[PDB]
């Protein structure tokens, strides 16, 4: 994808986490555990959802058209018949073969990009803390507690109550 | 002491195929299908009026073949013709059978006017072995066959103004006899003619003596020619004989109507898509069921499967 | 001491809803129409050559009916038929008129050139009260009625050879009349012939007899035919009664040119793109305005409108 | 949008900048202030003229063709006629449905585009002396009068300049 | 001490101009054509069957003009017609010609199987000084010219029935005599008639007397029909005169068979895809050389050249 | 392109890299030097030849067909013949113009995505031993001998290893 995060920096995805699309695992003094972010799930879903929409909408009714099968031989009348048809077929065929190309590269690169824009929205959270491992993981520089993960998590961390501590196991 | 947080997205154990811009093959954790492959095998009679011609083409439900009867003005948003239907009565053939068909399918009414035509100086009603109606000889019920009436056939020369404010469509004929001993003994003129003619438009058939292969006993033929009076206009059949004249018109209507060669049952459900191979649902945009198809329909296409991803790609651990 | 900067973009407060691949419906600073679904109601004179037919359909001003006399000789690009328009000579049919108006209107002129048919031993210039030019009798001016001449009418069999380099049109017919006795006054043969034929080519036409509804008092019918020579070919008419004789060729050309049917105005403007409910312009990609269009127009379209984003997306401060 | 800039970590646009598409707001020592940024909203313009000129160009010119109106019923032919017209109208609004579906995504997932290159250009210029807040805002951690400002805004802001007071602010 | 590092990207000097949906023109490191626009000029003969007509129309090879004698059953996926192909027997002309050569055309044989017509009392095979084989009088090879025998020609009746389990082409035919003269030395009668019929189908044509252009001597003309008889259907032939009868039936077939115009000398090579303008390869999606094709061909389109881009962005230092 | 590095903030490319599409030059103790990244290198040509052989692909086959020239004039039913040749080359052409299009436009997103990718994963492995310049270049603040260098490129490079060295003389 565009991005470089699935399948590429991200090395892998977890069968583990069955509650949502994108999630955190951790590791603190509590132990480790695993959960969900529903913001980019959701956003990912939506997202799709109107790409789905959009193609599953409507139809067009047709009534009365040509004959398309025919028990005679007949000649000029009928190999145009024949012909209509058969490019009108070639050209709709043409036209699900590119859409499903397109829609499919694309959902392909939204999600490679919605990953990303997740771990962008850490990275900027956890400001002068944290390092990047560079395989999805940042490295905490600081004691950090379920309720402080979970801070995380949830986007309401506050860098400057942990920057001296982590300033100092970072650069001592 | 420090901590890990990592950042992953889920994956599966079974993932689906797809085709990318520039992929042939490629793992998504999750995809629906976009081509309609499947039928139940039967033709829902809702919400379409679906009018089962079972015996008949609808021709030979135009025209009034004896077994036929129960179609007398009938209508149909989509009338089915099945491969075992078959002809009963006198033998013809309709220059343009495609074209009538067509038109009548499309106008989805066969309700029928009976008009007061005075045709004085022939035998009216006549009928045929080749077509029976109960015990004895018969006819196709629209069409009123002219023979001699004592000894002469006279110039017959008769009118029928179109005073409504539609249209109306006269089916009519000409009979061929096999030999002019049948010729002369029907028609006393050993050469007949057919007039049938508007202020817009005329036609002029001459009968041809010669035979036929034998169909139902006979060797002769009725030819079947069609004529829309419009509105104001007048009709004028002008014949010396060998006329199948019209004992009326047919209402044209123009709307959602047509027909489809099917041989699927019919059954009670409710599907917007029609196709020769029964009904099909239509939530999804394209089918591989049939070009032909009748109602709000997918668009048919050449591939059996399209799937759309609706997942990231599949990476498993 | 510190400073802050920030990085943003710009909003609007008159979004336009658009659509993409992923949304029915969202908010851009801007966007452009790309249908077109107007019209001023009005075809331009400009730059083609426009001719309005007023009263006459094609047809009447090729077989030369007496009121679509000034059009003999004409030419256009687009020919406007009005549905004004009215028939007012003998009454006749064109099995195929379709495409005898499709050939005409293609070629489009009407230059016609005199030939000297010598028609021996029957009468020339029939003509009708169906179709009056001035005080009495008249005809259709580009075809030549001939009937019998003393009590015979003999089989009439000439030649046209084409020496030009250039296809030849003829038009030409056959008279079906009401009763055998109108048949044999006219004609004096109990049932006439016409074979018009090239060295390739041939048609055979017998007429028909018979009653039909009165049209300006006449119960009789002409019906119109058609045939082309080409260069090198020649035309050989071939009658024993019947026939409607031609008095010449239409020279064919190749071009740009076609025939449409409007009631709509003809105007003072340039407009490369004519629609029977006028002029359109053509900036826009798609129209919505009609199915039927002449010259370098917009692909027609079932979308009143589609929006093309030419902004980002508007997402506003307040 | 892909890059997660307009209506992501930029929570918002500014009505106020009518000077051009992108632009920087300051807050220094010395006041506050705005200015649009030319180089950016230009790239911008400049490639949604291109797809426009793209579209807008070349209707091609059809002169005799067929009739699609009728006056009487006919039959076989005629019902091809109409079935030849309503096939070619069926694609063509197709095509037109799919070219603006494609390209409003595409103008909106560039404008995204060119949002974050203005970002990450700024970004880079000021190297060690700044931190990112994460909302496309940076906390430049030194004395930044609107010189020092108007020199970040145009191009030409020397890092090594301020590196020792900033480097002081920022850890220590 | 401290090291630089950069990151890059490789530029050509010799880029190639490319088209993207923001860019008329932009510069790619490379790209390939996606339009085939030139020929070899030849057909290749493998791996179609190609069978070149040379001087024969497959229409005069179907009825069997003399000089046409050497493609009497033969066999063809694609038949090439030549510009330099003439007509030389009995002046015809085919009403719905296209509609024969097609279907013919489409059943890729010409594949002829006699059977025993009996024709009571009328002499058989006529012959024209217009149609020579060898030296003396001939006619078409598949077709049985019938005139009187012995001052009277009955009204013929003859009936042949399809027993196999395969489609039947009958092709038959009516003569069109100059003279009221010529019609009664061949015919007896003073006007003729031919019925052919099946269960599904009848045709009757009533000849048309009259003079035509003059064709190697001949001033009359032979109108060619035909009719497909079922499995289990019954050909009725049924004339007073003028019948041009059929001599036995081909054999009709399904598959890829097709016709061609085309001046391009056939050669000894391999390609897929035929044109009028010779074989092309068939690598690319499209092609610009003709819009007639047979075989696996790339979409015939209006544009010469289409590249894609197969490299990035090219920016060279300088 | 979307990512800002091809025509970017990389200022151009290097007509002298002629065995690779993407690389490194550097500056050591040990002298200057140049080499191919063949990871990155093979992703876009994968990703290309991909598309390539997506469209290279599956000429449908035709044989007989209506008739598409015509010898003399006729009306109503040529006219239909040519107006569905007509109508299907405009078709044909369409999809052509567009296919190019979209394709490029990716092509070119892709190439520029890849150069990015390369860039990202080279930063994520110097961690905090390195400082972009802001034109693809990262100033190493350690002594990096010809195997340090070899060890970045390759992937190996142990940020550990010279973390004191580099922060000593990043901000002492
Ligand atoms: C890859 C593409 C979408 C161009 C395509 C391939 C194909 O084999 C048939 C139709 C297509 O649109
Ligand atoms: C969004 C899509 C472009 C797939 C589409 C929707 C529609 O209602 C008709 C045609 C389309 O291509
Ligand atoms: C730019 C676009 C790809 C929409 C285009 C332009 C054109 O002149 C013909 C077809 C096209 O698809």
């Amino acid at each position: 994808g565009l991005f470089g995060a699935i399948a590429g920096f991200i090395e892998n995805g977890w069968e583990g986490m069955i509650d949502g699309w994108y999630g955190f695992r951790h590791q603190n003094s509590e132990g480790t555990g695993q959960a969900a972010d529903l913001k980019s799930t959701q956003a990912a879903i939506d997202q799709i959802n109107g790409k789905l929409n959009r193609v599953i909408e409507k139809t067009n009714e047709k009534f009365h058209q040509i004959e398309k099968e025919f028990s005679e031989v007949e000649g000029r009348i009928q190999d145009l018949e024949k012909y209509v048809e058969d490019t009108k077929i070639d050209l709709w065929s043409y036209n699900a073969e590119l859409l499903v190309a397109l829609e499919n590269q694309h959902t392909i690169d939204l999600t490679d990009s919605e990953m990303n824009k997740l771990f962008e929205k850490t990275r900027r959270q956890l400001r002068e803390n944290a390092e990047e491992m560079g395989n999805g993981c940042f490295k905490i520089y600081h004691k950090c507690d379920n309720a402080c993960i979970e801070s995380i998590r949830n986007g309401t961390y506050d860098h400057d109550v942990y920057r001296d501590e982590a300033l100092n196991n970072r650069f001592q | 002491s420090t901590a890990t947080l990592c950042l992953g997205h889920h994956a599966v154990p079974n993932g689906t195929l797809v085709k990318t811009i520039t992929d042939d093959q490629i793992e998504v954790t999750n995809a629906t299908e976009l081509v309609q492959s499947s039928s139940t095998g039967k033709i829902c009679n809702n919400p379409h009026r679906i009018l089962d011609g079972i015996d008949c083409t609808l021709i030979d439900a135009l025209l009034g073949d004896p077994h036929c009867d129960v179609f007398q003005n009938e209508t149909w948003d989509l009338f089915v013709e099945r491969s075992k239907a078959f002809s009963n009565c006198y033998p013809y053939d309709v220059p343009d059978y495609a074209s009538l068909r067509s038109l009548v399918a499309s106008s989805g009414t066969l309700e029928f006017i009976t008009e007061g035509f005075t045709w004085t100086g022939v035998t009216q009603n006549g009928g045929s072995n080749a077509c029976k109606r109960g015990p004895g000889s018969g006819f196709f019920s629209r069409l009123n066959w002219l023979t001699k009436s004592g000894s002469t056939y006279p110039v017959l020369n008769v009118t029928m103004p179109n005073n409504d404010n539609f249209d109306k469509l006269y089916i009519w004929g000409i009979h061929h006899p096999s030999t002019n001993q049948e010729q002369t003994s029907l028609y006393v003129q050993a050469s007949g003619r057919v007039t049938v003619s508007t202020r817009r438009s005329q036609q002029t058939i001459i009968p041809n003596i010669g035979s036929r292969p034998w169909v139902r006993g006979l060797s002769s033929r009725i030819s079947i020619y069609w004529t829309i009076v419009k509105p104001g206009d007048v009709l004028v059949i002008n014949s010396n004989g060998n006329l199948i004249a019209p004992r009326g018109y047919f209402k044209m209507r123009t709307g959602k109507s047509s027909i489809m060669r099917s041989d699927a049952p019919i059954d009670t459900c409710i599907s917007e898509c029609i196709t020769p191979n029964g009904s099909i649902p239509n939530d999804k945009p394209f089918q591989n069921v049939n070009k032909i198809t009748y109602g709000a329909c997918p668009k048919y296409v050449k591939q059996n499967t399209l799937k759309l991803a609706t997942g990231m790609r599949n990476v498993p651990e």
